[PDB]
């Protein structure tokens, strides 16, 4: 039998079949219920008029189990058309997910969906494996959460995992905010999806923020255009790099949190000195919010500045890192050894 | 229960497997030291017992192969009670220890087994 691979993303579910090189189903992690049954994903956005919309896994931790079960039913029946009770399932979880949350997801899978066998994988560990490594630190920046996850010889080091206190959604919201300088008033949920696309299409990370502010003011070379759904054109200038700069300077968002460079550094420092060289030499980016042009070179400069000068800093930016969690799950669940890693329903039910 | 795990690390010597369609497949001993640039491999060196696991990544191997090599390395180490030291070996930048396992030195060949993806 062929396993199903479900990456439970804070912003979008990625799902598909073991052995594929990418997820066949990607849809928003949203559940819509009548304002005065439930709709999931794109269907729920299309009906935002007549629905109240909710994110059940806003920051990578499931907070509404009824809605999460609707998302999983949508995954199996409307997206994959797969009987969950006839396939092994690999499910992903956030770094530092509480055991009680893992146990509740496991209960739902075994008792509501009757899945015959299941394995739960840490998202960042799967990304590391998808990069062809057993040791490294993964910087996974998604929609509602980011984490830095040191991994040694296959296993995350729980005492060193850090949360970076912003993610892609925060960046979309910040671009929405700073576009008010130019007179734009994007504010509705639907306009927010537009601004998300603007961010993905036009933004980039400056190698040196202060120098880019200086060079961008000296001409209009920075300005780039985008066609709105109504055919109007918007032009964006220094917002293109000021928006993702908040990953490095969360004070731009009014947060006291450390930026992703500082967080990665602190995360590595939690690991014993004898393994840090291998972490610094294997800093692996994953997730959609690591997709900005310029991120690897900027992160290399900044972590090199912070780290002892004897360390060799290597930031790895795989081209298909937006889906590397899901890909790592597809590989693991395809291995000839996967059948020895999972828990069966019979074992669970008799445990 | 995987048959090759059951054979791993029982005697001093050198064991080489190639990732082939999501499985670990012994390399014919007559090919030891020649590595297809299109493939990924797992190598266990046992010394009288000390264990060193190396996973070797060809410049043209596919993502399923390099990922499986990494994961099989972890699984073999666990099967050996965590006692193996793991080493990532990239074509053309291999450790002197890994190169030292092959009297004739390391060599590379074009091609490889097809991707499982
Ligand atoms: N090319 C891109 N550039 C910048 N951000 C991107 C790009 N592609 C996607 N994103 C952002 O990545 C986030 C989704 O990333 P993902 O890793 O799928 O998150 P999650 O797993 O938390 O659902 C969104 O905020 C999205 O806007
Ligand atoms: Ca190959
Ligand atoms: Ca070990
Ligand atoms: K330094
Ligand atoms: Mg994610």
């Amino acid at each position: 039998v062929q396993a199903l691979v479900v990456d439970n993303g804070s912003g979008n579910v990625k799902a598909g079949v073991a052995g594929d090189d990418a997820p066949r189903s990607v849809f928003p992690s949203i559940v819509g219920r009548p304002k005065n049954d439930a709709y999931v994903g794109d269907e729920a956005q299309t009906k935002r008029g007549i629905l109240t919309l909710k994110y059940p896994i806003e920051h990578g931790i499931v907070t509404n189990w009824d809605d999460m079960e609707k998302i999983w039913h949508h995954t199996f029946y409307n997206e994959l058309r797969a009987a969950p009770e006839e396939h092994p399932v690999l499910l992903t979880e956030a770094p530092l997910n509480p055991k009680g949350n893992r146990e509740r997801m496991t209960q739902i899978m075994f008792e509501s969906f009757n899945v015959p066998a299941m394995y739960v994988a840490i998202q960042a560990v799967l990304s590391l494996y998808s990069s062809g490594r057993t040791t490294g630190i993964v910087l996974d920046s998604g929609d509602g959460v980011s984490h830095t996850v040191p991994i040694y010889e296959g296993y995350a080091l729980p005492h060193a995992i850090m949360r970076l206190d912003l993610a892609g959604r925060d960046l979309t919201e910040y671009l929405m905010k700073i576009l008010h300088e130019r007179g734009y008033g994007f504010s509705t949920s639907a306009e927010k999806e537009i601004v998300r696309d603007i961010k993905e299409k036009l933004c980039y990370i400056a190698l040196n923020f202060d120098e880019e502010m200086k060079t961008s003011e000296q001409s209009s070379d920075i300005e780039k255009s985008y066609e709105l759904p109504d055919g109007n054109i918007i032009t964006v200038g220094n917002e293109r790099f000021r928006c993702p700069e908040a990953l490095f300077q969360p004070s731009f968002l009014g947060k006291e949190a450390a930026g992703i460079h500082t967080t990665t550094f602190n995360s590595i420092k939690k690991c014993d000195v004898d393994i840090r060289k291998d972490l610094y030499g294997n800093i692996v980016l994953s997730g959609g919010t690591t997709m900005y042009e310029g991120i690897g070179e900027r992160l290399t400069r900044d972590i090199t500045t912070l780290a002892p000068s004897t360390m060799k800093i290597k930031v790895v930016a795989p081209p298909e890192r937006k889906y590397s969690v899901w890909i790592g799950g597809s590989i693991l669940s395809s291995l000839s050894t996967f059948q020895q890693m999972w828990i069966t329903k019979e074992e669970y039910d008799e445990s | 229960e995987h048959p090759e795990f059951l054979k791993a690390g029982k005697e001093p010597g050198l064991q080489i497997w190639r990732v082939e369609k999501f499985d670990l497949v012994p390399v014919p001993p007559n090919l030891y030291g020649d590595f297809f640039t299109g493939d990924a491999y797992v190598i266990l060196k046992t010394v009288q017992l000390q264990y060193d696991l190396h996973y070797w990544l060809g410049n043209e191997c596919s993502q399923d192969e390099s990922g499986a090599a990494a994961i099989f390395t972890v699984q073999l180490d666990d099967y050996l009670n965590g006692r193996a030291v793991q080493h990532r070996e990239v074509q053309g930048f291999e450790s002197s220890t890994f190169s030292g396992y092959f009297k004739s030195g390391l060599k590379y060949k074009k091609g490889g087994v097809a991707s499982g993806f």
